[PDB]
């Protein structure tokens, strides 16, 4: 009957700290618990790899969250340096308390994990997104640890060429986490994409690398842009939508082109095979820096048929627009390129990723859509039809009709009742109309006979805020009141946060204070205990509008027409002392590359806050370990265990 | 006759030969413009023909191109009076002066502004302003070329290579305007240095004179004066110098030759100095340099053919040649192949290029050009030879203070012999011993005639100097001469226990001592002061401008991320060291954290190691032993050697002329303490023996 | 018949040079204590830039801030695009264009300044004279032949009237490549260590009958870690005897094929160790006598009739002299 | 005035090409295209452009078809300013479909040449575009010599830094140069060139387009800047241009009569007096 829980994330990063839960279950109230909790070699030796932490708990302190350290010496020393095939270890608490009470052979309870040595985040940039053959190249590295803060820990940069050979390699420590250096890449260098990589010099997985082209080319005066009237075609057999294209082209100082416009259309693959329109080439010159083309029907049925095509099997193709603007009298030449254009059945995209899978019966299912504009912004007030069809409970199955439009950025969340002993359920989400998109999903039902179920429900579907309080609603189904508690934990960035417990009552709230540190994505995971039969769910949240701890104000004072040679007030505006790293772009580099990289912005770094993230799916459960290992945990209560996952990237 | 409108605005102008046809017209301007057209031409009584005239105002060179750095304000062509600033990112050392005020005579002021990171074999060269270079490497044996722009030319190395001794081969280019000019104050040091290194065995001084129509009589006799003034000068040094006076025009006429004994006496040579006269050159009233040139080169051969091809006698006789012309070479050649011949004939290279310099000295406002001084005048780093001054009473004025050296100070310094079958100590004679009463032994430098600068720590039984001696260099014995100490000074900072409260067991903080001798030593070939850098004596053996720092100091000798130096071994042999600085000294210094002995507890580099050290030892660099300590870490340019640092200690002996390295924990790593960082101290102590520079 | 305007154009001594033209600036790394102000001096490039920023504090963790466009603009100015390749004793034609935005006519007189190493139209002294109407552009062609051998700065000057004082100078420096054209010879040898015969290799040196003096003689060493060489190269040299050494294989195994600048006049020398089926590399660059007008395309224009001069530019006697 | 243009195009690999083709064909300096002529092209039903756009000196042509043959077709344009100096255009093709498969040509004036002059010889050449050789006759007009022309000439601008009276022997046409292969009589000055002596062979080049004529069997007083050509033979090859003296030296019949006694022998004077004294100054 009495239990001790383990609790872990499956994997375990060295040199930075671990968090363990550790609980207590139908414990005497006068008893209390002592013993310690390490890790250990996966049975190649018996010694301890980190040093021993204490937790002491009774009856009306069940919980505690240890910050439990695991220091690279210790690591080297007891072997994760020696093992054979996959990196693997064990942690374990000890206690004479098993041996006391339930009489177990050994006072060994433990978890497998896998351990990896990628820690702490490593960003860098580069001078320039392209560079000409013989010119000197300039780049920095930054260094931050779990929290981003600073960290002065020592790595080594390496540079790899076009082909893929190392061409530098630098060791340098980190007084100010900040890390400057150039090289001049050889004259002979023919065109490719070099790869600068940074690594700490212990952690042999955290690469961070980033790529800058190296072209033979010379800076552009102008930039040619082609814009679509609507970024999707619509190729139905009933009727297919006008093609028009607006080309633009403007001096990159902001005066529009006076030139002419030489435009090649075509067909292209997924490929990359493009075969061009023999004939339909339009020239125009251009007015006010704009010429407005576009393709007509019968001059595109007539293309095809020379093509010996078909409208019907128009499906995955693109039309291919490639512009060559001549600046006149200029002369100088341009080339704009266009292959977004899609060939697409349905004006509108559905996004199902977010509906939550295994839904406990008897509890309200929450399927959740995102429409998203076929290439484009997410869509708002396009309404979803949605058909749930409950299979046979013992009788026929019923049709549930519900609509609902999108509030908005695409976010619809339609609350479907789902009746007792269901034995599966079939969803068809359909939206948009005329032309609507259609997804189809079946989810199954958790085995019948299961010791319980835990629902948690969510009043407020939009996205919790930084610094936004979260309450959701927990509530056993399908089992008597036998417990008096349920516990909850809060994952972020693969690590246990947050450690809590609640007693049962009637329409009960757990309220969750959305750090900063919890964003863009923490992890939800409640249990309770019926008997000795744990059962779990786990709901995935995600938090948007990211924005700095701090801040950084870069303005300019005045309006921005200058000329050239005079001074500039940059204005630079913060919240404490920080080493600002500044850049001046000229814009005509975006131009002259072949592709347009996207500068550093805050989605890469919030992107960096979820490579930690362990989770796999939204979460859900048919049971407990199932719930623990989607969340990313390692669960033993003694009797049961998860084992290891299998990869990291939990397919 | 010629029309008489040929005003100027804001000068004057004169006239040859009045209106009348074939007269030639002058124009003047005042300093800070320059006549446009310089001359005109009465034709056959027409049009006054020109190779309006305003005097427009001078404008000086820009820079074209600033590597690695920013320069405010930018203009097209700074004006007079203007100013610019040269301030270069971060991680690049700045190198020169930076700011520079260009000057009326269409030249800034100071050393060309560039910063180096140092990673490169050689230093930087740099941009000159109102040049451009082609080639970014600079590794051993690679090659700079520049190019003027505009309407400059090019007076310098049109082509530098960087040579294995990191002196980068011939002088540094400075684009010119045809009618920019130089004052005799700045140009004045210049030719001070440079002859006072021609002076640095037996000289041959030649003395070439112009005589042709175009220089007048009293152009001429004011030639014959400076010529007369250099010549007394020369004489005054009491150094073994012969000189010759050649006078040419159309054909060259040798007035007093060396072959003749007769020019080693001040007497004889102005009596043949002032017997010359003009009238003897009016049969022919060219400028045939070529060949006076050649008269020089028929001198130099007859001199060889009666010393001998091998003999020592000639090996140490160098060669320098003065031309005061206008530099209007009408006939006879190209005077550079004459040059061609000397070269070939004296055996010049890398390494004899000390043997031979030409001086260009032009002089004149209307016909003189820049090819033909820069191309007839020697080109060697950090010196100038090719000269231009507007009128010969600045040619007097810059020769009777060329030679300004200051009288009865003395205090030679780093002079020291090369060559391998000469004597240890006759190629370090700075080099010294020292013995205190622990029966233990040390090295020291002397950096002058009374005192040794040496490392406090060779001196543990305590203060009593009495009982300490000395021992430096002396001709009469390998033994040296000893001498007792009036008086030590040792480094008040300085304690080997001031860190052990740390866990530090020593700490070589301040471990700097001066020591006074109790008899002034007799400069000898064994025994000579070595330069003390950042004062008056280290400044002109490096040829630089008078106004130089010791930050300046730092920059030239301290030039590199890897700079190559040397110690003396305790069998006098040198050994060959590297400096590292900048980031590289951080990775040289770190290996002291993992010191067993000296330092079991130690958590911060920085206590143990200072800014104080200079670091040294990786590649296959020396160790210098215990008893090698308080010896001079000194290095070579310019045929000098100078004190950088002095050995401290090692986390490695090779002595525990046996020497032996390992490959194991700890690796061999060596710390020198910079005199650089020292200065308060030694101008404390010294500052009424050297005279220090501005900090 | 048609009116030219001569010396009552400007000084061209007012105007002002543009010459920095770098495509970034501002890499430094300041420290801002919550509020810091930043001088920045302009370049002279007529573009846009696009001013970035990045935040690191030890409070605070780390924020991008949202770049800053800043935009250069003149309103009349000579636009020059250097030719992406120029060759020596070839010759390329320079294209300053000049953009009149201004809402009046302008006659703008446009030459090169002359310079050593640049073989111009007339000696380069002579001023092509054009005119630009309001709003629009008009191209000017001048045709070179550079053989400086070595990088050369020109100064395209465009002068307007006393009537509109306008005007536009750019001053970039053009870097003129060494004569003919670059040529790879890439040597490719199999390295197994294992085997005692390849332990040492000797690379044969080049002897190019048509290599150009000069030649810009460049050694690049490319050697794949595909399986622990410790290949090294040593080579006596016209400027030493330099060794390097490599080692691809630094007990590790992701992606360690290296490329070193190994600089060597003409002989080298090969050392193996290790154990591996590694690939040794040794590519030499040089410049080359060789031609290719198109093979596919081909163009001609010929030209018949009376074009006026400016009496500067008619190359015949004098007639009285 | 009017001048008429001829704009000339083809293909010859038949493969490696895409299809249709772009002209960019850049007028003179002083040039624009007449409007009325392209249109007057553009509506022919055979027009060998399906497009064009003209402004300024810059014409485009769009030929949608170009065949193996010469096919090709002429416009007229007019002048609006003098063009301001000597110097070929360029006219540019490139592929429609692979703009980067493009090759220009450069044509020349009406008359003038296609390249710029340019002499070279080894591995230099010397920038050739500048004036016409005077040839100055003055003994054979009959102008007697005032103030020394000659000798002022050679001394003060442009100072002389060679000077050979030579014979000439041959004339002939290499490239855009006319050579006249001489015989160095006797050598009255020099600065470069130290192995300069009589009866030694030197090549005087002159443009082609200039109306010099040195004829053979004849010698001259030959004075100027020197040039850095070298001949690839060995001895310094000079060119002729303005900055250069150029006279006939006295015949037998031509100095004997009446005007030109004084003349020729003033010339002689000044031949023995420069080759043995020298400049004077
Ligand atoms: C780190 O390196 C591995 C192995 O090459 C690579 O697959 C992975 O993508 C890298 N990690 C990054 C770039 O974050
Ligand atoms: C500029 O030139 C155009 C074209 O000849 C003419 O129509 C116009 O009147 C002129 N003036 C202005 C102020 O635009
Ligand atoms: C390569 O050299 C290192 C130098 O430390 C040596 O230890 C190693 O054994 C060598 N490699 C092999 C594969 O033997
Ligand atoms: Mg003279």
């Amino acid at each position: 009957k009495p239990r001790l829980l383990l609790f872990s994330p499956s994997v375990v990063h060295l040199g930075v700290p671990l968090s363990v839960g550790v609980q207590l279950q139908d414990v005497p109230r006068g008893q209390v618990v002592k013993g310690s909790v390490f890790l250990r070699n996966p049975s190649r030796n018996n010694v301890p790899c980190s040093p021993k932490v204490d937790f002491t708990l009774s009856s009306e302190r069940d919980f505690a969250l240890l910050s439990l350290q695991v220091p690279l010496k210790d690591a080297k020393s007891c072997g994760l340096h020696q093992l054979l095939r996959g990196p693997e270890v064990q942690l374990v608490a000890h206690s004479p308390w098993l041996k006391d009470s339930l009489s177990r052979t050994t006072n060994i309870q433990g978890i497998n994990l896998l351990f990896s040595s990628r820690r702490g985040h490593l960003f860098l940039q580069t001078d320039q997104p392209i560079y000409n053959p013989g010119q000197r190249v300039r780049y920095r590295v930054f260094a931050l640890d779990q929290k981003m803060r600073p960290s002065t820990d020592t790595i080594t940069v390496m540079v790899e060429n076009s082909h893929g050979l190392r061409v530098r390699k630098k060791e340098v420590y980190m007084p100010s986490s900040i890390f400057q250096d150039d090289f001049v890449i050889p004259d002979i260098s023919e065109p490719g994409t070099w790869k600068i990589s940074a690594r700490f010099s212990d952690g042999l997985e955290s690469n961070s690398s980033t790529q800058f082209e190296v072209k033979k080319y010379v800076l552009p005066n102008f930039e040619v842009k082609i814009t679509p009237g609507k970024p999707y075609i619509l190729t139905v057999p009933g009727h297919l939508d006008e093609m028009q294209l607006d080309i633009q082209a403007r001096y990159i100082y902001g005066k529009p082109v006076q030139g002419v416009a030489y435009v090649r259309f075509g067909l292209l693959d997924e490929d990359g095979k493009k075969t061009f329109f023999r004939g339909l080439e339009s020239q125009t010159k251009l007015v006010n820096g704009q010429s407005h083309i576009s393709l007509s029907k019968a001059e595109f049925q007539d293309a095809l048929e020379k093509l010996n095509m078909g409208i019907t099997d128009l499906q995955g193709l693109r039309l291919y627009v490639a512009a060559a603007i001549i600046e006149s009298p200029g002369g100088e030449m341009e080339e704009a390129e266009l292959t977004s254009w899609y060939f697409v059945s349905s004006p509108f995209s559905l996004d199902l990723s977010k509906t939550k899978r295994h839904l406990v019966p008897g509890a309200p299912f929450l399927l959740q859509a995102l429409v998203r504009e076929m290439s484009g912004s997410p869509a708002s007030g396009i309404p979803v039809k949605v058909s749930a069809t409950v299979s046979s409970p013992g009788s026929v199955p019923e049709v549930q009709d519900i609509q609902q439009n999108t509030d908005g950025s695409g976010q619809v969340s339609i609350p479907i009742i789902i009746p007792q002993t269901i034995s599966e359920l079939q969803l068809s989400v359909s939206a948009g109309s005329p032309h609507p998109a259609i997804a189809r999903l079946t989810v199954a039902a958790p085995p019948s006979g299961g010791p319980g179920f835990l629902s948690i429900e969510r009043p407020d579907s939009r996205p919790p805020r930084v610094g936004d309080t979260l309450n959701l609603n927990l509530r056993a189904v399908g089992s008597g009141a036998t417990f008096s508690h349920y516990y909850y934990m809060i994952l972020s960035r693969g690590q246990i946060v947050f450690m809590n417990r609640e007693p049962k009552r009637t329409l009960t709230s757990v309220s969750v204070f959305v750090d900063h540190h919890l964003a863009p994505s923490f992890y939800f995971v409640a249990f309770y205990y019926h008997g000795d039969h744990p059962v779990a769910n786990s709901l995935r949240v995600d938090v948007q509008a990211g924005a700095c701890e701090g801040k950084l104000e870069l303005s300019v004072d005045g309006a921005k027409q200058y000329r050239n040679g005079e001074s500039v007030k940059l204005h630079l505006e913060t919240d404490s002392l920080a080493l600002v790293a500044l850049g001046a772009l000229d814009t005509a580099l975006y131009a002259a590359g072949s592709k347009s990289h996207k500068p550093l912005n805050m989605g890469k770094v919030f992107e960096a806050m979820n490579s930690y993230d362990l989770g796999c799916g939204p979460g859900g459960g048919d049971s407990a370990l199932q719930v623990f290992q989607a969340a990313g945990l390692a669960f033993s209560d003694g009797d049961q265990w998860t084992l290891s996952r299998k990869r990291l990237s939990c397919p | 006759s010629c029309p008489q409108n040929v005003n100027i605005s804001g000068g004057t102008f004169t006239l040859s030969h009045g209106w009348a046809p074939g007269s030639l017209l002058t124009y003047s301007c005042p300093q800070g413009l320059y006549p446009s057209p310089a001359s005109r031409l009465c034709k056959s009584s027409g049009q006054w023909q020109t190779p309006k005239a305003v005097c427009k105002p001078v404008r000086c060179p820009a820079p074209v191109s600033f590597e690695n750095g920013i320069y405010t304000p930018r203009l097209g062509s700074y004006p007079v009076g203007g100013n610019v600033s040269f301030e270069c990112e971060d991680g690049f050392i700045l190198r020169g002066s930076p700011v520079r005020q260009c000057r009326p005579n269409g030249m800034w002021d100071g050393e060309t502004a560039v910063c180096d990171n140092g990673a490169g074999h050689c230093p930087n060269p740099g941009i000159s302003l109102g040049a451009v270079r082609t080639g970014f490497r600079f590794g051993h044996g690679d090659k700079v070329r520049y190019r003027c722009s505009s309407n400059l030319v090019l007076t310098g190395s049109s082509e530098r290579e960087c040579q294995g001794n990191g002196v980068w081969s011939g002088t540094e280019p400075i684009c010119r305007q045809p009618y920019s000019y130089d004052f005799p104050e700045d140009v004045a040091p210049a030719l001070g240095t440079s002859f006072s290194h021609m002076l640095g065995g037996h000289l041959n001084l030649y003395l070439l004179l112009d005589c042709s129509q175009s220089v007048s009589e009293n152009d001429f006799l004011i030639f014959k004066e400076s010529a007369s003034l250099m010549v007394d000068r020369i004489f005054s040094f009491e150094i073994n110098v012969s000189v010759a006076i050649i006078t040419f025009a159309s054909e060259p006429k040798v007035l007093m030759s060396v072959l003749n004994d007769n020019s080693r006496d001040m007497t004889e040579v102005i009596s043949s100095l002032e017997n010359a006269n003009y009238k003897d050159h009016e049969n022919g009233t060219g400028t045939n340099t070529y060949a006076a040139l050649n008269s020089v080169y028929l001198m130099m051969n007859n001199q060889m053919r009666l010393l001998g091809m091998e003999t020592m006698a000639w090996q140490e006789i160098r060669h320098a040649i003065i031309l005061l012309t206008d530099g209007k070479s009408n006939m006879g050649g190209s005077p550079k192949t004459a040059v061609d011949h000397i070269r070939e004939i004296l055996n010049i290279n890398q390494k004899r290029n000390d043997y031979l310099d030409i001086y260009a000295i032009g002089v004149g406002k209307l016909d003189v050009d820049w090819r033909e001084l820069n191309e007839l005048g020697s080109k060697k780093d950090g010196e100038r030879h090719a000269f231009i001054l507007q009128d010969t009473k600045a040619l007097h004025q810059v020769f009777e203070h060329m030679l300004d050296v200051s009288k009865l100070t003395d205090t030679i310094c780093g002079v020291g012999n090369m060559s391998a079958n000469a004597s240890d100590q006759e190629r370090t004679p700075w080099h010294v011993t020292i013995k205190p009463k622990s029966q233990e032994t040390c090295r020291g430098a002397l950096i002058s005639d009374q005192w040794v600068l040496t490392a406090a720590h060779c001196f543990r039984d305590g203060n009593d100097h009495s009982l300490w001696r000395v021992n430096v260099g002396d001709p009469k014995s390998q033994w040296g001469k000893e001498f007792l100490i009036e008086k030590a000074v040792i480094s008040p900072g300085f304690d080997v226990f001031a860190k052990k409260n740390q866990g530090i067991l020593e700490f070589y903080g301040d471990d700097i001592a001066l020591l006074k001798l109790a008899q002034k030593v007799k400069m000898s070939t064994h025994a000579r002061p070595i330069c003390l850098p950042c004062t008056m004596e280290a400044n002109l053996a490096l040829r630089r401008p008078q106004g130089s720092t010791c930050r300046d100091h730092e920059n030239e000798l301290l030039n590199k991320q890897s700079v190559p130096a040397h110690f003396v071994a305790l069998n006098g042999s040198k050994l060959n060291i590297n400096l590292k600085m900048g980031v590289e000294w951080t990775s040289c210094a770190e290996v002291v954290s993992q010191e067993k002995t000296m330092f079991p507890n130690l958590t911060d580099v920085r206590e143990v190691v200072t800014d104080q050290f200079l670091c040294s030892g990786t590649q296959e660099d020396e160790s210098p032993c215990k008893g090698e300590s308080g010896g001079a870490v000194f290095l070579e340019r310019r045929f000098r050697f100078f004190q950088v640092g002095l050995v401290s200690w090692g986390l490695y002996n090779p002595c525990l002329r046996k020497r032996a390295p390992r490959s194991k924990v700890p690796p061999p790593r060596d710390f020198h303490i910079n005199l650089f960082r020292m200065q308060p101290w030694l101008r404390q102590h010294l500052g009424d023996v050297l005279n220090f520079l501005p900090l």
